[PDB]
């Protein structure tokens, strides 16, 4: 994860103003809309049927907070994202068991729903320090598995 | 496959695009380079700082082919063959290249759209470029 | 798009494959996993121990499947339409798992056939495995 | 490189068996006719209209041993593939402007290409491992890209 210290400014910078409850929930829902096969792992969230249906489910909702909430504690430890998503790596993979590619895709649509949100803000060399870190997450997300 | 209610979506959204595409064809590209810098190997005669003309100008381009696929949303293949012969047996551009390039322009619509780029819309655009991104590798081989 | 040299091809080295399917698909698998171990992900089920009866059976069932496609060469979409239904509405895999099987059902055959296995056939086997994954992904979304 | 003591040596000894000259000549042609598309950097090495004139061309032969050559040397500094590599990426980003996804796909034709020849020898055990090598070099040949 080789980010500049001005890449790390700006990405550190944007995320102070984002409300992640809500960009959580867009995304989470996003994610199961474009891609609907990423629905396999929610059969318990009811409802997933429609757009509406996906954006305004509660338990999206609550999964995205949640789901968000790991992501960017990890921001905090930019130089350590191995070891502080260690444990959801090993969870993801033998419990869950979440196909890594599937991280790489929420990562694409984040880069997606933080555009929508800042607009002119999310300039091109914005949006390629994100791009780092979204792979970069991915990564450490992956790294347990075997 | 495209669904009617994805042609009429991304009738939609492409409309609202009228005459910026140009100016969001160059901004993809722009974003293109930055985020996935191997992408720059395909463009090395090619003028990179930004503001450039021929990044400019080869973004009309891109744009242009675009919004003819939309204009013959029924008939892609055909209307898009020339585009996807050159590509495959002259510029011999690599397959992940264009998802690449797919994923720069959605940003690029999405920061530009804020109304009409809501989830049905995202995902139906999504399929749109996919298929494009299909019929210009489909005769690579 | 497979040529009539592709499905001539394909044809002859599947037809040396004759009884051994079973056995290649299964070892393919076997390979996968170890490989890329990402795929264990859609088989917590199944015991993954080399030699397992799950993974042969289910080595069988690939390996006839792709029997039914050389088969049906001409034909594909609708001779595999209800495989493809299963994986788009139920098992829901990641098209990109496609070709790390792809690849390890070429080793195999390479590591099997050797005298068959030519720079032309390889190339046509490659086509195969992918229109065959095309096929398998189309109604995905 | 995250390689096994058991890797290790088993990519070693299989190595130690292998003709360069050839697998490299079949290794590259191959590329050639399964992903013609990567012809695009060789044009001037003359007729490649079809699988027997690339398999049969010698600048090709020759270009793969070359290419094999460099790729045996770094299963000796396997500890180290980054620097030893360094400058091999620069001309391949630099001068050669090769999209390093082509690595990727000389990788999977190199370990079709060991199949072939070593046949039974070639177990899955041993193929996972040489999976792992491929992609570290390939990974290190990409890592100086800008
Ligand atoms: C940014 C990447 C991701 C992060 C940081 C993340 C984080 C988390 C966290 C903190 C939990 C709760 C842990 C627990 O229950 O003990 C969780 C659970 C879960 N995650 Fe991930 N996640 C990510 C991506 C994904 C994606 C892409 C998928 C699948 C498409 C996924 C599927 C699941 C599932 C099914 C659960 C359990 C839901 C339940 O309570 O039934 N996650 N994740
Ligand atoms: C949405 C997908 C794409 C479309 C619609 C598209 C369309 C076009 C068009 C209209 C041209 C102009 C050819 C002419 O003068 O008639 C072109 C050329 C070209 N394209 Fe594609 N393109 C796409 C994706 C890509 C990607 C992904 C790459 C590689 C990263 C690429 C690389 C090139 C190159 C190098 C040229 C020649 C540039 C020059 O030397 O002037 N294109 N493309
Ligand atoms: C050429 C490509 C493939 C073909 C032709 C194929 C074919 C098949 C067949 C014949 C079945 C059995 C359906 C039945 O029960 O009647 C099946 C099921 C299944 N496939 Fe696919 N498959 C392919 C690739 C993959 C991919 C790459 C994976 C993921 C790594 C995958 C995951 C599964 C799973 C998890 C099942 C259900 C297993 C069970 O519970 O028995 N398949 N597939
Ligand atoms: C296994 C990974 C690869 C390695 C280790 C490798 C290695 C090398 C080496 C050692 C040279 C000699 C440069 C010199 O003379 O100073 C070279 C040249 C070259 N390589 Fe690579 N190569 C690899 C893959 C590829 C790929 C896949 C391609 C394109 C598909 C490619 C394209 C070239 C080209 C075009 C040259 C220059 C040829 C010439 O002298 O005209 N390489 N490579």
């Amino acid at each position: 994860m080789h980010l500049t210290p001005e890449e790390k400014s700006a990405v550190t910078a944007l995320w102070g103003k984002v409300n992640v409850d809500e960009v959580g929930g867009e995304a989470l829902g996003r994610l199961l809309v474009v891609y609907p096969y990423t629905q396999r792992f929610f059969e318990s969230f009811g409802d997933l049927s429609t757009p509406d249906a996906v954006m305004g489910n509660p338990k999206v909702k609550a999964h995205g907070k949640k789901v968000l909430g790991a992501f960017s504690d990890g921001l905090a430890h930019l130089d350590n994202l191995k070891g502080t998503f260690a444990t959801l790596s090993e969870l993801h993979c033998d419990k869950l068991h979440v196909d890594p590619e599937n991280f790489r895709l929420l990562g694409n649509v984040l880069v997606c729903v933080l555009a929508h949100h800042f607009g002119k803000e999310f300039t091109p060399p914005v949006q390629a320090a994100y791009q780092k870190v979204v792979a970069g997450v991915a990564n450490a997300l992956a790294h347990k598995y075997h | 496959v495209l669904s009617p209610a994805d042609k009429t979506n991304v009738k939609a959204a492409w409309g609202k695009v009228g005459a910026h595409a140009g100016e969001y064809g160059a901004e993809a590209l722009e974003r293109m380079f930055l985020s996935f810098p191997t992408t720059k190997t395909y463009f090395p005669h090619f003028d990179l700082s930004h503001g450039s003309a021929q990044v400019k100008g080869h973004g009309k381009k891109v744009a242009d082919a675009l919004t003819n696929a939309v204009a013959h949303v029924d008939d892609m293949p055909n209307a898009l063959s020339a585009l996807s012969d050159l590509h495959a047996h002259k510029l011999r551009v690599d397959p992940v290249n264009f998802k690449l390039l797919s994923h720069c322009l959605l940003v690029t619509l999405a920061a530009h759209l804020p109304a009409e780029f809501t989830p049905a819309v995202h995902a139906s655009l999504d399929k749109f470029l996919a298929s494009v991104s299909t019929v210009l590798t489909s005769k690579y081989r």
